């Protein structure tokens, strides 16, 4: 039962979610149009590649905590 | 033969260690590890199939993975062996691990860049390849995503845990394996990769050098846990989907089991355990 869309400007960048080398992914993440890869734990926490050993409630926390890790940095596609 | 903690290394040991990694990294060996973990951490997930990480698995191929990584150091400087970091000890800035003589130090505030120590940017010896966004340079930022390190009290607390995984063999589960992994409780090796910051908090954690030094701490506690519970011993044993049974091979390698790497002293002892 995947989490509601979203999307907004964290930051100064786009971050949209949506429901949809890695895994079965049904939920989609995207930071200024590239994607970004993320996983749902057990517990319904979520994490992203680029925070991946500190889970966050949801989705749009994990999107906004890859932007604070990026600091302005675009994003290469994933595999 | 014998893993030391990096605080007890001599000059010398440090200088060949570091030598061996540069070599590594400049034949291109070095980035392939980093590719191979980054594969398992983004497809292990706790539904489905699951290898590296989040599973009972996460000891013996961590172990496997470290004995691969020494046997390339070894190809190089065969003295070399992998030291530990043990950060429920050596827990500040200023331990001598973050020194410009080993693996430099934490990274400046604008843009976690590491400015010190041989695995700088600046030195021309340490391009970030293998990575999830633009940035080529070695990143850091010691303690600020969580304040603090694990303590030797709460490893102590996992490591008096009996069993060695539990059923559903996860993120979510009880026991050793996932309180030292970190998802559950107190919180042991994850919250030093978010400690660290930088591309340790990341997939491609090994593009910096600590990852191996932690994760030989890490194999250490399990090894200490073995001795304090000889009783108990890994699980599954047989018939589990989706995770690695004690005699089932596991990927990459396909051919070394669980039952092959639960005795380190096969390949290694430690200075003390
Ligand atoms: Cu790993
Ligand atoms: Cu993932
Ligand atoms: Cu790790």
């Amino acid at each position: 039962a995947a989490p509601e869309s979203f999307d907004e400007v964290y930051k100064g960048r786009r971050i949209q979610g949506r429901p949809a080398h890695e895994h079965g992914g049904g939920y989609e993440v995207f930071v200024d149009g590239v994607q970004l890869h993320v996983m749902r734990n057990a517990d319904g926490s979520w994490i992203s590649v680029v925070s991946h050993y500190d889970p966050v409630p949801t989705p749009r926390a994990a999107a906004r905590a890859a932007v604070d890790e990026l600091q302005g940095a675009p994003l290469l596609p994933f595999p | 033969t014998v893993r030391k903690n990096q605080a007890t290394l001599t000059a010398d040991e440090k200088r060949r260690f570091v030598a061996a990694v540069l070599e590594l990294k400049r034949s291109g060996r070095y980035d392939e590890f980093v590719r191979t973990h980054n594969e398992f951490i983004m497809s292990d997930t706790d539904s489905g199939e699951r290898t590296g990480h989040r599973s009972p698995s996460f000891l013996p191929w961590h172990r496997r993975f470290l004995l691969d990584f020494e046997q390339a150091l070894q190809s190089v400087d065969s003295s070399v062996t992998l030291p530990y970091w043990d950060w429920s000890a050596d827990r500040t800035v200023r331990a001598s691990l973050w020194a410009p003589d080993f693996l430099g130090g934490t990274g400046r505030s604008t843009d976690g860049r590491v400015m010190d120590g041989p695995f700088a940017a600046s030195t021309g010896n340490w391009p970030i390849n293998v990575r999830v966004d633009s940035r080529t340079y070695l990143r850091r930022s010691l303690g600020g995503s969580v304040a603090e390190l694990p303590t030797r009290a709460e490893v102590e607390s996992v490591l008096a845990i009996s069993a060695y995984d539990l059923p559903p063999y996860n993120s979510a589960s009880e026991g050793f394996r996932n309180h030292l992994e970190g998802w559950r409780g107190v919180n042991l090796h994850n919250r030093v990769h978010v400690w660290v910051g930088g591309q340790m908090a990341t997939g491609v954690s090994p593009n910096d050098p600590v990852f191996w030094l932690h994760h030989a701490y890490v194999d250490k506690l399990w090894a200490e846990w073995q001795r304090r519970h000889p009783d108990s011993a890994y699980v599954p044993t047989g018939g589990t989907p989706d995770v690695v049974d004690l005699n089932e091979t596991m990927k990459p390698w396909n051919t070394v089991r669980p039952a092959d790497l639960l005795d380190h002293t096969a390949y290694y002892t430690f200075d003390a355990l």
